């Protein structure tokens, strides 16, 4: 029903333009808003648009820096942000009201885009190994100081899947990511299975694969 | 036989008919609300009001005949059939009752609109619509009474047949009253920033 | 125009849940409700002010005095587990607001202390002239932590970075903490430490240079 374009990462001061799709239904005959949600944060509403009337209705918040369209040939709603900052960092969503004569709430809902707003620039991952030490032991690779998410973790090209943990990434002060990823392992296999993390940033087509070795006892 | 099962089965359809005018004239008040705001054009509290109060009473309408047409539906696969289809139609005419104040005053919103930013053959057409739905509900309302007056007491099954009549000329009507409403919105926002 | 909701409501599996939003004049069928779950849209429950929509489970129910619509959920299923809002317009402009949402715990699931592994900086980033110490920590229930950082039995202020929780896969939650040195910073104190706190509780984690 509801399929919109997909995630967004913009400088502050630009514009994103939002499209949200809908099919099944007769286009004249809908009513959308637009919501968004920051991260770890609630719902708002931001404005609407009837279609058939082609007009559309901003929160006061929002008013002047959003533009909502409809375009009936193409069966589109679009939201566009202008002089974009970074507390604009959110997932927007198009929902439909008016399901039926007497549904005020949103009955349909698109997928969200997530745009994200920062001023810093594509960047590569450095990695690291975070070595096994002093019957399972933890091993890990360290993914620092990469833009954007995300980042894909696999271990000894896909073969070792259990006891897998990649922790989300924390977002430092500096606007650059930076993430963990451990597997639990059998502590006397550290001599005999070798392992190695594999690492893919698609944004900027890094692949780096880093051996993680046990730390020696001299 | 048929006769009164066919009369069951299109009293569905008018009921839909009007569910989907509904969706429309709901459309249309939103819009007129939205375009308020923003033009800025208490007497429209009053109106608001209105609005919110033959909004409710549509929906019960609606609401109530939906239960009515199930219990008549049961009839069929099961005097009180004959009591239910004259209900039904009292349900059906109450709510286009409703409906055309609702339309009335969405109309009466858009000519406040239009006297703050042609329009003689729009009004020409409103009139003419109005004032033939105003006759379409007359008849309806003295059908009903002749009709309750003779099943508490055919002439019955002809004057329900009559009714069929009566109210989806007037559902007709109505659509007609609709689409030159939409148009009037559609020509107000055309005009504003 | 507010809608004001509990910031959270917490219920035994199988007995009621009711979630209450508060504002000036709710019009009659104008509230709604909305299931969200981490990482999904919202999920319509409640429109009109008790009318579910096709598929929505018999025990979701509302109601609306005009100056309270509640969310009520008898017989209450770990899956029911989610945040919660509640939508109106505003009766004169059509503005839509939201309730600030209700994160609705499910009862049950047992307390579970962290696991937590401190890795001190690798040989190539010290090389690299960088130093960052990483904590690990996972298995946890409920999901709230508090994180400390140690040099030498003092607290270090400077250079963390630690993550809000997130739910793993199994139900139990992890959270990462990181803090950053130089390599001359790191290389001249006995020890660091990584101190996780839950409920109430202490786990610590101590590393030291070769």
């Amino acid at each position: 029903q509801l399929v919109q374009s997909g995630a967004e990462v913009k400088k502050p001061g630009s514009s994103v333009k939002v499209s949200c799709k809908a099919s099944g239904g007769t286009f004249n005959s809908y009513a959308f808003s637009w919501v968004r949600q920051a991260p770890g944060q609630g719902l708002e509403w931001m404005g609407s648009i009837i279609p058939l009337f082609g007009f559309v209705v901003y929160a006061q918040k929002f008013q002047g820096r959003v533009t909502i369209t409809a375009d009936e040939s193409t069966s589109t709603a679009y939201m566009e942000l202008s002089s974009l900052r970074s507390e604009d960092t959110a997932v927007y969503y198009c929902a439909r009201y008016f399901d039926t004569y007497n549904n005020y709430g949103f009955a349909n809902w698109g997928q969200g885009t997530l745009v994200t707003v920062s001023s810093a620039s594509t960047k590569g991952p450095s990695v690291f190994p975070l070595a096994p030490s002093s019957g399972t032991a933890a091993l890990g690779c360290l993914v620092k100081d990469y833009f954007p998410e995300p980042v894909t973790v696999s271990w000894n090209s896909g073969a070792l899947t259990s006891g897998v943990h990649t922790f989300p990434a924390v977002l430092q002060s500096s606007g650059l990511y930076s993430l963990s990823s451990v597997v639990t392992v059998p502590s006397s296999s550290l001599g005999t299975q070798t392992y190695i993390c594999n690492v893919n940033h698609k944004p900027s087509n890094t692949k780096v694969d880093k051996k993680v070795e046990p730390k020696s006892e001299f | 036989m048929q006769l009164l099962s066919g009369i069951v089965q299109q009293q569905n359809n008018l009921l839909r008919a009007i569910e989907a005018q509904q969706h429309l004239l709901q459309l249309t008040v939103w819009g007129i609300k939205q375009l308020q705001a923003r033009i800025l054009a208490t007497t429209w509290m009053e109106w608001d009001r209105e609005i919110n109060n033959y909004t409710s009473l549509i929906h019960s309408l609606i609401e109530e005949s939906q239960n009515q047409q199930e219990k008549n539906e049961q009839e069929l696969l099961e005097g009180q059939l004959l009591s239910g289809i004259v209900q039904q139609q009292n349900n059906l005419l109450r709510a286009i009752e409703a409906q055309q104040h609702l339309l009335q005053l969405t109309v009466w919103g858009i000519k406040q609109l239009q006297a703050r930013i042609t329009w003689m053959e729009w009004d020409r057409e409103i009139n003419n619509y109005t004032s033939l739905i105003h006759s379409l509900i007359e008849e309806s309302q003295n059908q009903q009474e002749k009709n309750e007056q003779e099943l508490l007491e055919g002439q019955l099954l002809s004057g329900i047949v009559q009714q069929q009549n009566n109210l989806l000329r007037a559902i007709e009507a109505q659509q007609h009253l609709l689409q030159l409403t939409v148009w009037g919105i559609k020509q107000l926002q055309a005009r504003i920033l | 125009i507010e809608l004001t909701q509990p910031p959270s409501v917490s219920v035994v599996p199988g007995q009621t849940a009711r979630i209450s939003c508060s504002g000036d004049n709710i019009p009659y069928e104008y509230a709604s409700w909305y299931q969200q779950k981490p990482g999904q849209a919202p999920v319509l429950v409640i429109y009109g002010d008790n009318n579910r929509p096709s598929g929505i489970p018999e025990r979701f129910s509302g109601s609306n005095s005009g100056n309270t619509a509640t969310l009520t959920i008898s017989g209450t299923q770990a899956e029911d587990e989610a945040d919660y809002y509640c939508a109106s317009w505003d009766s004169m402009t059509v503005d839509g607001v939201f309730g600030g949402g209700t994160k609705l715990t499910v009862l049950g699931q047992p307390k579970a202390a962290p696991s937590v592994t401190l890795f001190p900086p690798s040989s190539e980033e010290l090389q690299a002239n960088k130093a960052t110490l990483v904590c690990l920590i996972s298995d946890f229930y409920p999901g709230a932590v508090t994180v400390a950082w140690k040099a030498d039995s003092s607290p270090v202020k400077a250079g963390v970075e630690t993550t809000t929780p997130s739910k793993q896969s199994n139900n139990k939650y992890a959270a990462s903490s990181y803090l950053s040195l130089t390599p001359e910073q790191w290389k001249s104190h006995r020890s660091y430490s990584c101190q996780v706190t839950h409920e109430g509780s202490t786990v610590e984690k101590t590393v030291a240079p070769t």
